[PDB]
């Protein structure tokens, strides 16, 4: 409840606590570079990469015009003017502008074992094509921020996967 | 489904079926309809056989009883705001402005003292009714002033501005361990159809 | 579980472990059942130390509060109902026959005016306590015609079919800048302890 | 998320903020918490324009409408309990003890009779109402023992202990179609801005 009414985003990992606005997460430089189809890269390497399109099925949920009632100043609004209302219990303006703040996935990749991929981590992804020309892919963007991580061992190899999303 | 209570504002009282209801708007929901097409709503009655009359632009919670279903609302009661500044109470319970000035009469026992957040008052329809901690009752009419009630230390006083009434078929007894004093300002008539006693110590007739 | 309101109606008051409870039957569900076996119900009081009495026959809102329990119900309050052709409101209110009529006495103040959807009007176990929107107070005996209050321009009336009683022990003023006029149909009395003064301009004794 | 009702106990009525509010403490969940820490509730009223005060200890039904938060609670109304051995209603209307003795008058036309489970009685701040099946209605000051009210036969009475005032700006009338009779125990004095009229059958004047 703290993280939604600040607009930041939580993990606990190795330690600590944190507590990241989204605001200043989206003008943040990158630190890695991942890159497909380029074997002369300096940076590291994707070996399977998946494409997410589906940003309606997250914007769904957070469409909606906040109102609230507070004793001395009646009702309260927030949000929109051409969505749908929906009512909240705390009347505060800062708390409901910032109710409808969130990452939207775009892209999950598996990569070969890198320990340093945590969560807040933001990175640059460039995608060659394999056929046809060599054309760039337009639709991944350049910066992303990474989400969840998953890392995992067996007797013979050791391997990484990623979520990787933008601010809305 | 609307399961919750919401709160409302009283829009009309003139039920074209005459089943006793009253229109209704929610807050925040009903907004932008026409007054034509807000739905009727009933409300709890407090006693049995007891009808207390709405006035539109009041303040009210309203619940749907019948399975969800916003074509059958239910009003439950009324509700607390303080949008203008102060609370919607009578000022005398609150302390955010001055109350009702009573006329000052000659005798006249002392009126019961109010204190704030510590005595029931109402005043609606130009009727106003006290009854605060000390024991004091009090109901007044505030167009006029005329009151009837006695005081938190137990002395009755009925006061009307106007003419007055008192009567009853059959045997009246007035009583005063005290003194008794009677006193008019115009012409005063003692008519008997019998026979008529004075009984006292001493009697003067003075000019 | 039952979570939300329903129509019950009373069946008796006669509690045999004597916590103050009554006995309900929800209409529909409870259809069919012996009425030794339907559960007693509380209720929620108006105001600290008061108790609202139930008659049998009279139609309430149930609900069941403790984790939608059937065996432990409480009462909310009164319900509306119009199953007879007409509302279930005392018809001074809403206009569906004619009301009380009370007896016509010379003098007497006007008695209060009545309008449909505009006034407070209750009638239980006979006793009728009126409050209209012009500002005016009556309590009334429907059995005999016994009435106190005021009316909607501010006059006081109390009157009495039988026996009244006025006393005080202690000074008592009875004070009218206008006549005062004292009548008797049979024998009149004044009795004092003390001294009598009668103070006027002139003073006229007649047959 | 909280959504049915609950049991509580007023703990203060000091309103920080001033509006209007009660501060609360849910009995079973609310346990072990400093008093400075307890949320401000807010109540439903009767009628418009209403205030009843809360005194700390009493017991109440609390429910939390906006979205099941436990921060904004809203009260009910009042609730009964008998952890003590007896209801908490006043002993007239359950028979469990004595109630008030009131103290006896010459003359005082009966004073109501009281049934068990069958009389409208409330008791709080001093003040005692009472409406019973018969068709009376009485109001009483419980540390002086002044009432005002008529009889379940229909009689008037209205005694006060101390000093009373009748007083009206009009005329006034007194009429009883019986004897009327006045007593004063010090001195009587009948004043008048005018002319006087004694008009009876035969008048006596005595020691």
């Amino acid at each position: 409840e703290i993280a939604r009414d600040t607009g930041s985003m939580c993990w606990a990992s190795r330690g600590m606590i944190n507590f990241k606005s989204m605001e200043k997460m989206a003008n943040a430089a990158p630190s890695l570079t991942y890159e497909s189809a380029n074997p002369n890269t300096s940076g590291f390497t994707i070996s399977q990469f998946n494409i997410l399109n589906a940003d309606y099925e997250y914007q769904r949920r957070h469409n909606y015009r906040m109102a609230s009632y507070d004793m001395t100043k009646g009702v309260v609004y927030s949000g929109n003017q051409e969505d749908p209302i929906k009512f909240t219990s705390n009347p505060d303006p800062t708390a409901l502008a910032n109710y409808n703040k969130f990452i939207l996935p775009r892209l999950d990749m598996l990569v070969e074992g890198n320990a340093a991929l945590t969560p807040g981590t933001t990175l640059k992804i460039v995608v060659h094509n394999t056929a046809g020309d060599g054309e760039l892919d337009e639709s991944i963007p350049d910066k992303m921020i990474v989400m969840s991580v998953t890392h995992f061992e067996d007797r013979f190899r050791f391997v990484s996967r990623a979520q990787l999303g933008v601010v809305n | 489904s609307l399961t919750g209570k919401y709160r409302a504002v009283v829009i009309s009282v003139d039920d074209p079926k005459g089943l006793m209801r009253t229109q209704i708007r929610v807050v925040g929901m009903m907004d932008g309809l026409p007054d034509a097409s807000l739905p009727w709503a009933e409300a709890i009655l407090s006693n049995a056989n007891t009808f207390s009359p709405f006035l539109p632009g009041d303040k009210v919670w309203v619940e749907f009883p019948y399975n969800g279903d916003s074509r059958w609302p239910l009003i439950i009661g009324y509700a607390q705001d303080a949008s203008g500044g102060a609370p919607n109470v009578p000022p005398e319970a609150s302390g955010q402005g001055e109350g009702y000035v009573p006329p000052e009469v000659e005798g006249a026992p002392a009126q019961p003292s109010t204190s704030a957040k510590k005595d029931f008052i109402s005043s609606r329809n130009g009727l106003m009714e006290i009854r605060t901690a000390g024991g004091a009752w009090a109901v007044t009419h505030l167009k006029s002033g005329t009151t009837i009630g006695f005081n938190e230390a137990g002395e009755l006083y009925a006061i009307s501005q106007g003419p007055a009434f008192i009567s009853s078929a059959g045997n009246l007894d007035i009583k005063s361990g005290a003194d008794v004093a009677l006193k008019a300002g115009g012409s005063m008539a003692i008519e008997a159809s019998g026979n008529l006693s004075i009984k006292a110590a001493q009697v003067s007739v003075d000019k």
